[PDB]
RNA sequence: GUAACGGGGCUAAACCAUGCACCGAAGCUGCGGCAGCGACGCUUAUGCGUUGUUGGGUAGGGGAGCGUUCUGUAAGCCUGCGAAGGUGUGCUGUGAGGCAUGCUGGAGGUAUCAGAAGUGCGAAUGCUGACAUAAGUAACGAUAAAGCGGGUGAAAAGCCC
RNA sequence: CCCGGCGAGGGGAGUGAAAAAGAACCUGAAACCGUGUACGUACAAGCAGUGGGAGCACGCUUAGGCGUGUGACUGCGUACC
């Protein structure tokens, strides 16, 4: 019983969120909060709001009791780049990304 | 192509490609390096070679039985209806009409039929003649064409 | 009289990358790098039918050569007895012969033997 | 048809002895080359160790010919500023008498991963005697 | 100063092999309140060691 | 309500001006 | 850095003279296959069919072809039982190619023979747009300088007292 | 109706032929970025291919040492314009 929940356009890169998703990945979702609740990134706290969102699915819509869950897939992918401007010196202009991510969070009983 | 004549690029020193013009064919917008004119397509054909050819493609028709000679071919009221009758009853569909003179009942009965058409014998071209399956010719329209090619 | 490309431009490409699979990095992935690859791979394929033939029979020689001196004689004065003895079995099927049935290859060297005495 | 070839896991590779006393050094390790290879047995494979393993004692008592003994001398570098070091036959089997027979054979076995992995089997010993008694070497007039 | 090729994918990912994160995996449980919290340090509502200090 | 940024990211920057400026040959 | 036998090595595995033996190429033979020319008391528009010989190629010349778009046949066939496109798979031509149907897609699709070309892209420091790399690397823009308590507050170094 | 800062963004229900047609909306390619399995890889040196060519894994080879993948060892081998 798979369920699935999401984070869109979140503001960090993938790259960042990834250290943190790798943390938690195939783990018992209670063992999984508190790793997430003692890791200090902002994508720690990014991550747990979707692992928790996808526990109260799991909970209301069907699935429920928090103790057979684990998180059984989590991957995070890359939203689109915010484009920008940065005056650099001698009137040279340098682009930004501010790049998103799209953060998933599946978990399951079995 | 509407735009400037000012080269973009100081030729040398920057590290683009020279340019010399925004309406380049190569840049985006204002290209087409062998741009179209109206033009005339009309092309020249012998006296001879034409009246020849129409000749062949007669003598073909008659060959396969696709030319039909009539006494009279005409119709009372200007009533496609009327026609559409007549030509059911002479087992023809896709016809070409050609007539001693431009027969206007004839000619208003005619137009919406798709399948069939209706010509005088002066008013004849080549591929009309081969465009039909079948073609129906009047007494005195043979006699007008075959002066005519002689 | 526009004529569009993209339909045909995208299958010619794709016929490339599709000769690319399981080769490294950008070759399999990147035309311009592809198209390099899948025709020195050609160049190489036209000419290893060539070398393959080089390659079979130096090993079949290698291998009737051990098999003969294990029969007391080197390989080129027993190929010259068979030759004189007028024996004609090539060496893909003396090397085979020398393998699975060292009984029918000493019989051989001795046919080998009587005529080059 | 298609050709035999040795698999790796199937070969047999048997256990000898040989006294390299009174034998001339490159004319003894070229046979014992030949034989790690496999190049003996017929069903010899280019890719695959077809070869023997082969016992070498008094590797201190193999000779050589000529003025060898004193002249021949073994160079090698450290990958350092001067790193060419030097030392002549004599002084190898003072030395190390074992190098000397492991040198000659190392440079005539092909270069190359099998090539690393058929010397492995070479067992040379400075002393009459070895331990792989176990093995049951044959005793081999090579 | 500066790359004279594009370095690969499978480069980039070896360089990156250390970057992982450890997790603590040594939170402890104050033997009054009852709450996990962080080895050493004191607990959410203001424990440690069994005996209430602070106060929030 | 997420209309797309103004982001102002025309650029037209190039090209600056550019000296070598540089060393001193060969003559 | 041995370093002027390619090297391991050779008193002979060196040179000289004689003699046999084998390895060796895309050389020649064999079997299978395609293609161009030439001669046939031939067939005899010619196709055939045996024989003969030729098929390393830059600039270039000559000869054959494939595909893309458009007009005709073209009020001509296919299509909601699923078009193009996309993406999978299968077979076949000497090649451009070609044909076949797994799933998406959700409306257009087009034999044959004709005709006309904005007709085929990897390079032009070609153009425009996306996206990589270096890289989670440099930097966070006066060396005037902050520490604590409250408060608000989802959350406070920066906000208010 | 839920998670959720009376947020964003998601998950349910419902509309809707179809929501993997949901306003960042017809189709929806690739460079590029991911997750999941198959095999490979830490004594082994170079246009990364090709000729050999062991395993191991699949589709049973659907009884036939047959196809796909992967491919250790090994012979040849200095991109294109
Ligand atoms: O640009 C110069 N040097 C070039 C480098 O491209 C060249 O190597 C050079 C060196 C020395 C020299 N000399 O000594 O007259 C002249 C040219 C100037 Cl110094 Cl001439």
């Amino acid at each position: 019983m798979e369920t699935i929940a999401k984070h869109r356009h979140a503001r960090s890169s993938a790259q960042k969120v990834r250290l943190v998703a790798d943390l938690i990945r195939g783990k018992k979702v209670s063992q999984a909060l508190d790793i997430l609740t003692y890791t200090n990134k902002k994508a720690a706290v990014l991550v747990k709001k979707v692992l928790e969102s996808a526990i109260a699915n799991a909970e209301h819509n069907d699935g429920a009791d928090i103790d057979d869950l684990k998180v059984t897939k989590i991957f995070v992918d890359e939203g689109p780049s915010m484009k920008r401007i940065m005056p650099r010196a001698k009137g040279r202009a340098d682009r930004i990304l501010k790049r998103t991510s799209h953060i998933t969070v599946v978990v399951s009983d079995r | 192509v509407t735009g400037s004549g000012k080269k973009p690029w100081r030729q040398k020193g920057t590290g683009r490609a020279r340019s010399g013009s925004i309406k380049s064919p190569i840049w985006r917008s204002g290209g087409v390096t062998f741009a179209a004119r109206p033009q005339d397509h009309s092309q020249k054909v012998n006296k001879k070679m034409y009246r020849g050819a129409l000749k062949s493609i007669l003598s073909e028709l008659v060959r396969q039985d696709r030319l039909i000679v009539v006494e009279k071919f005409s119709v009372e009221a200007p009533k496609t209806k009327l026609l559409a009758q007549k030509l059911k009853d002479m087992a023809l569909e896709d016809v070409l009409i050609i007539t001693g003179e431009l027969d206007e009942n004839l000619f208003l009965a005619a137009r919406n039929l798709h399948k069939v058409d209706v010509r005088d014998a002066t008013g004849i071209d080549p591929v009309s003649l081969i465009a039909f399956d079948k073609v129906v010719m009047t007494a005195d329209a043979v006699k007008q064409v075959e002066e005519m090619l002689a | 009289a526009r004529v569009k490309r993209g339909v045909i431009a995208r299958a010619r490409h794709k016929k490339i990358l599709k000769q690319a699979k399981g080769y490294y990095g950008a070759r399999s992935r990147v035309y311009r790098v592809a198209f390099q690859a899948v025709i020195k791979a050609g160049q190489y394929a036209y000419r290893d039918r060539r070398q393959r033939k080089r390659q079979f029979r130096q090993l079949w020689i290698a291998r009737i050569n051990a098999a003969a001196r294990q029969n007391g004689i080197s390989y080129s004065k027993f190929i010259n007895g068979l030759k004189k003895a007028s024996v004609e079995i090539d060496r893909k099927i003396l090397a085979d012969i020398a393998v699975f049935d060292k009984v029918a290859f000493t019989a051989l060297v001795e046919k080998a033997k009587a005529a080059l005495a | 048809m298609k050709t035999f070839t040795a698999k790796p896991e199937t070969v047999k590779r048997d256990w000898y002895v040989v006294d390299a006393t009174g034998k001339t050094l490159g004319r003894l390790a070229t046979e014992l080359a030949r034989r790690l290879r496999g190049k003996h047995k017929a069903e010899y494979t280019p890719h695959v160790d077809t070869g023997d393993y082969i016992i070498v004692l008094n590797a201190d008592k193999v000779a050589v010919t000529g003025n060898k003994r004193t002249d021949k001398v073994y160079y090698h570098h450290t990958g350092h500023i001067g790193g060419i070091k030097q030392a002549t036959f004599e002084e190898m089997i003072a030395r190390r008498p074992e190098r000397v027979i492991e040198i000659a054979v190392k440079g005539m076995l092909p270069k190359g991963p099998l090539g690393r992995a058929m010397f492995r089997k070479l067992k040379v010993y400075a002393g009459n005697e070895h331990n792989h008694a176990a093995q049951q070497p044959q005793v081999l007039d090579i | 100063a500066v790359q004279q090729n594009k370095p690969t994918r499978s480069k980039r990912g070896m360089r990156r092999s250390h970057d992982a994160l450890t997790a603590v995996t040594s939170l402890s449980v104050d033997k009054t309140s009852g709450e996990k919290h962080l080895r050493h340090h004191i607990t959410a509502d203001g424990y440690y060691r069994g005996r209430k200090v602070i106060a929030k | 309500e997420q209309k797309l940024i103004s982001e102002e990211d025309l650029f037209s920057t190039p090209v600056w001006i550019s000296q070598a400026q540089g060393i001193r040959a060969g003559p």
